């Protein structure tokens, strides 16, 4: 805040490992068909939403013009 | 642009320690001597 570039950004710190070695060890486990449907309507709500954008790098890329 | 940072830095530095300090005005001059008046001896009897 005081450099005032970013907010709650992540950045890899130590307590970022028990977060990171915890869920990969549920990746492995079977997912409940509660999860199942909430990533598969996630998907369609993905699909047909109408931001026809691109990120902001690749809407930054086109700029350039190589040959 | 990165010069516009320390300069943002440095007056949002003194902003807050000057906001930092009690209200200056008169009223704070007749509040401290208010204090001289209450420790005054009766002579007059």
């Amino acid at each position: 805040s005081s450099l005032s570039l970013n907010v709650g950004s992540r950045v890899p710190s130590l307590f970022d490992v028990p977060g990171k070695w915890v869920a990969a060890g549920r990746d492995a486990e079977k997912p409940p068909p509660s999860s199942v449907e909430d990533m598969f309507t996630s998907l369609n709500r993905c699909i047909r939403r109408p931001t026809h954008s691109f990120s902001r790098l690749l809407e930054l890329y086109l700029r350039v013009h190589v040959a | 642009p990165m010069i516009n940072n320390a300069i943002r830095s440095f007056l949002t530095a003194w902003d807050d320690i000057r906001i930092l300090s009690p209200d200056v005005s008169s009223k704070s001059l007749s509040a401290y001597l208010d204090s001289a008046v209450a420790n005054g001896p009766e002579l007059i009897i």
